RNA sequence: GGUUGGCCUCGGAUAGCCGGUCCCCGCCGGGGGUCCGGUGCGGAGUGCCCUUCGUCCUGGGAAACGGGGCGCGGCCGGAA
RNA sequence: UAGCCCUGAAAAUGGAUGGCGCUGGAGCGUCGGGCCCAUACCCGGCCGUCGCCGGCGUCGAGAGUGGACGGGAGCGGCGGCCCGGAGCCCCGCGGACGCUACGCCGCGACGAGUAGGAGGGCCGCUGCGGUGAGCCUUGAAGCCUAGGGCGCGGGCCCGG
RNA sequence: AGAACUGGCGCUGCGGGAUGAACCGAACGCCGGGUUAAGGCGCCCGAUGCCGACGCUCAUCAGACCCCAGAAAAGGUGUU
RNA sequence: GGCGGGUCGCGCCGUCGGGCCCGGGGGGCCACGCGCGCGUCCCCCGAAGGGGGGGACGGCGGAGAGCGCACGGGGUCGGC
RNA sequence: CCGAGUGUUACAGCCCCCCCGGCAGCAGCACUCGCCGAAUCCCGGGGCCGAGGGAGCGAGACCCGUCGCCGCGCUCUCCC
């Protein structure tokens, strides 16, 4: 299987023509010419009795619903949310200093690090600065600094992806006494692991942030609006 | 009615050579563009080699 | 209902502002020479707080007044 | 001579470039680039009307804008010892909705209205012939209702 | 008062003319987004809060936008 | 002896036009049975009135198997 | 003696205009030549508002029409 040989210029239109890759695809000496289980029989098992029984499994339904709606008229390419496609606006590049701008945190200014594969940009300004863990956050909720720093070669654990960071519920009781859940209280002591691999990023985004002249100061600050700072006359 | 002129391959339903002669002034208004950017460097870069 | 306050010259506009030696008004104000700046930078397109997450460990620079006060005691300025 | 301004230029309730006001214009003339919003125009939804239709093939076996048999002659192709021949579905016995034809569906264009004229009314009132093996003293009619709804409306249904 | 031609009002809402039968746009099923016409854009009142252009004009009764709602002959070493 | 109208040949212009062609000495083409024979054209070998080539053909002699993708594709889904 | 402001005649001893011959090499351009533009035209990014509504000629289909039209890729040959 060769790759696609005909580069594409501008989306959906190759480069070379209808006759150029008939020629590139060597097609003048390839024109060709040369030309259910449903399921095994099981056994008899007993006497008066024979006849492996029939070809049958996966029967007819032992109710149809009253009515039902008919079948949908089938559209394009409409595909799911794991496979649309992954977009960042240019102004975040790895090294970013972010300013979050929505979640509990509100202010806090953080260091992006690598964008996952749902579109939530995962971040961290680190947890003795901040108090900012590994969280996701999403990519148009924050405002690209412009400033940066080199953090090309830090390290990423493998590990650490969208299936790491979830969030979790299991619904046991289906009776209505008056616990809460009977686990929602819990606040998440599955830190175990992630007191680990946080202390795996922060040892060396922290020599990053610690060789810029005063910039470990710039992240414990929370941004605000005072007086006569306007956005639209600003500089982010 | 979706419309010509705005995406591709409602044309090429109507006009299969709107494709040709999109590529052909894609084509050409790429080497127009690396002869202009060629030539414009090429008085500066001996006008510094005087310099 | 609001998301920090500015605690103040008079004014001129074919002109004004600042700093200033000298001789006149109970140790302060009136004048002129002189030095300044001026599409006002001793610029409310500005200024002081401040974008203060807190604390501990822990060294420099800056600072020898302490800063909030339920303090207590005092005075004297602001009547449109 | 002609532009602006002034004089000519006097009316009775207090008064009207609409007012407040306006003089490096918020006046007049000659222009510009922006900008504002009609039930008008464009795109989309939904309602009705009108025009031209579709589907009785419920035909999962229906397949036909040309069609068969079976004989006179030729192949490419299916199984060779260069001679060769219809298989009716079945290992699954299965396969949504529909079509009150006075119904259902599709597409397109249109929608001011007095006097007036037609159509539709499962709008409503009273009584009759049929009909609901209707309803009810375990509560009918009527009336009332910050109760819940439906219909574009006429109106209607339910709760108390 | 009475005719001609055409359009309107009467039978017709809506945007503009402050106001309104007839003027100027435009005709109307119930809405959402876009754009405009006539007309505007100091503040009532949506929109010039454009670093708009060029001139003319001072009134002790200035002037200010179709129909439309106030003026003539004559005159001014008032200014252009 | 001058001036217009119609006609011919001369050299001169234009990214002329005929896909032109005809032979000779990189970019584009929705243009693809080597075997050879059906018409038609062309270039040729010495002849002198034959053959061999290539080209294009709207005719015939040379002349299927669709597999698994992606999609500005018959009015949005998410297996967020 | 220099510096400065006026008034005069004089055509280089600042310059400006009209000619008679040239080069870099020309950009509707170092936001005034802005012109008029696109078979002489494409690419990319934002903001808004809406998402209305049994397609299988094939398999005799079968858990489940990712289907037609359109535009493409790969393999059913090899090599690098
Ligand atoms: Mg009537
Ligand atoms: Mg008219």
């Amino acid at each position: 299987p060769h790759c696609s040989r005909n580069p594409v210029l501008v989306r959906g239109i190759g480069r070379y023509s209808r006759s150029a890759m008939y020629s590139r695809k060597a097609m003048y000496k390839r024109k060709y010419s040369a030309a259910v289980l449903a399921t095994v029989t099981k056994p008899v098992g007993g006497d008066k009795n024979g006849g492996t029984r029939v070809v049958k499994l996966r029967k007819m339904p032992r109710y149809y619903p009253t009515e039902d709606v008919p079948r949908k008229l089938l559209s394009h390419g409409k595909k799911p949310f794991s496979q649309h496609v992954r977009k960042l606006r240019a102004s975040i590049t790895p090294g970013t200093i972010l300013i979050i701008l929505t979640g509990r945190h509100r202010g806090k200014r953080v260091v992006f690090l690598k964008q996952l594969a749902s579109g939530l940009l995962l971040v961290t300004g680190p947890l003795v600065l901040n108090r900012v863990p590994l969280r996701r956050t999403h990519q148009k909720f924050v405002i690209a600094t412009s400033t940066k720093i080199d953090i090309s070669n830090v390290k990423i654990p493998k590990h650490l992806t969208d299936a790491y960071f979830k969030k979790k519920k299991l619904r046991k009781p289906r009776h209505q006494e008056g616990e809460i859940f009977d686990t929602e209280k819990e606040k998440y002591e599955i830190t175990e692991q992630r007191k680990i691999d946080q202390k795996a990023v922060d040892s060396q985004i922290l020599p990053k942030i610690k060789a810029i002249p005063q910039l470990q100061g710039y992240l414990r600050s929370v941004f605000a609006l005072t007086n006569g700072i306007y956005p639209h006359k600003l500089v982010f | 009615k979706k419309n010509p002129l705005k995406n591709l391959r409602i044309m090429l339903k109507l006009n299969p050579y709107a494709k040709t002669m999109r590529r052909n002034t894609i084509l050409r208004q790429a080497r127009n563009h690396k002869l202009r950017v060629d030539k414009a460097a090429a008085a500066a870069a001996a006008l510094q080699a005087k310099s």
